[PDB]
């Protein structure tokens, strides 16, 4: 069953050492990493990453608390019980990734708002060996694959300390419309990149997907819709008619192009 | 990677912008899990 899969993923973090390699492939970027993950005796998750080709990105983490990561991973930084409601989740057979024996699990959206994944996990452990992110037609956006995967032995201590470049470390808007299964997962306010002017931000997730809000104000300007693509992750830019010199609403994430469309078109301001 | 459009003036905005909210949504997904640093990661 599906939702025992899942259920064993979501807890297989917190049960299981290992270390590992694995590629991420969009359109446009091709890249290995090595993952080295300690569970210590009292259950806390400790856990490096290091991006194997091209320059040393590298973030360590202590359960969820980032304690060290690299300047270019950093410079824009301010539960699978409900996913059945808009997933459908169906074991559709077994396969082999990195040399071990995996079940595949379909994870196949309900409506036209999301996309779907087809994941590998592993048999001993029900650790993810494989994601693959599939756009409505089926065709693949994203690829997360593990090349290798070693368990059971906890990464020695030496394996789980980063390098040098691992750097120790109410908004008035809301959305009209949203995907069934999306909620408000934060809210908080920037500055523009370019002018003095506040930036409202918005965070959205369903469990699986994530979309970010953008709200930046026009001063009257004519400025157009904008759009565009990164892999798995679309941006929409689409101007917001308001009494106080309209709004540049731009809406970015892992989510198909129209839902992206909708969400944007959908923001408007806090009433009184 | 603006799409654009059409106009100098829109895509001069746009493109002050929009790189920098793609890296915040990608670069805040990874630290809320091997798959959001990887996204993250793949930028630039």
């Amino acid at each position: 069953d599906a939702s025992d899969w899942l259920n064993r993923l979501a807890e297989a973090d917190r049960q299981n050492s290992f270390q590992g390699t694995f590629v991420y492939e969009r359109n446009g970027s091709f890249s290995t990493h090595e993952i080295w993950h300690r569970v210590e005796s009292d259950g806390a998750v400790r856990e490096r990453l290091l991006q194997l080709d091209g320059a040393r990105q590298e973030v360590v983490r202590v359960d969820g608390r980032t304690q060290c990561i690299s300047g270019g991973l950093a410079d824009q930084l301010a539960d699978p019980s409900q996913l059945a409601s808009w997933y459908d989740l169906r074991l559709v057979g077994e396969s082999r990734v990195a040399g071990r024996p995996a079940v595949v699990l379909a994870v196949t959206p309900r409506d036209q708002h999301r996309y779907g994944f087809e994941l590998h996990l592993d048999r001993d452990t029900g650790l993810p060996l494989k994601s693959l992110l599939l756009n409505e037609k089926g065709q693949l956006l994203e690829r997360f694959q593990f090349t290798q995967l070693n368990t059971g032995a906890a990464p020695a201590e030496d394996q789980l300390q980063a390098g040098a470049e691992c750097q120790v470390v109410t908004v008035a808007w809301r959305s009209e419309w949203l995907p069934p299964g999306f909620t408000l997962t934060r809210s908080f306010m920037r500055r523009s990149p370019v002018t003095p002017d506040p930036v409202a931000c918005l965070t959205y997730g369903d469990g699986l997907a994530r979309f970010s809000v953008f709200i930046e104000p026009l001063h009257g300007a004519m400025v157009g819709d904008a759009r565009s693509q990164l892999g798995p992750t679309v941006v929409v830019s689409k101007r917001l008619q308001t009494d106080d010199g309209g709004q540049m609403v731009t809406v970015v994430g892992e989510v198909p192009l129209g839902t992206a469309e909708r969400v944007a078109l959908s923001i408007r301001p806090e009433a009184a | 990677q603006v799409i654009t459009n059409s106009s100098s003036s829109d895509t001069r905005w746009h493109e002050q912008r929009l790189p920098i909210y793609l890296r915040q949504h990608v670069q805040q997904s990874a630290v809320s899990s091997a798959l959001p640093y990887a996204r993250a990661a793949s930028l630039e």
